[PDB]
């Protein structure tokens, strides 16, 4: 959220249920991200950007 | 109707919680289920149930 706020926007986290399983070993976020415009070519894409 | 209330009492899988539940107290680190005892299975098992 801070060494990279280019691209990435909101990040709504969540402890408990990520998309495997559950149990208190689980957690996941859904990293929204900014305009296509706001994020110039490469390094700002998400296949770059993660 | 001594055997049927007994044999009920002697074989029903009992829920047994988790040890680690929420909520927990500060810590803990360690969080597992707790797995009781299971039905009776066997004819002998059954033999059994006083």
């Amino acid at each position: 959220l801070e060494k990279e706020s280019s691209s990435v926007s909101s990040v709504f986290t969540v402890t408990g249920f990520n998309f495997a399983g559950r149990g208190q070993s689980s957690g996941m976020a859904f990293i929204m991200l900014k305009p296509w415009e706001e994020r110039p070519g490469g390094e700002n894409s998400v296949f770059e950007l993660a | 109707g001594d055997v049927s209330s007994a044999i009920q009492a002697q074989n029903v899988q009992i829920s047994s919680g988790q040890l680690g539940g929420l909520p927990a107290v500060k810590g803990q680190q360690l969080n597992a289920t707790i797995i009781g005892k299971t039905r009776l299975q066997t004819a002998e098992q059954f033999e059994n149930i006083l």
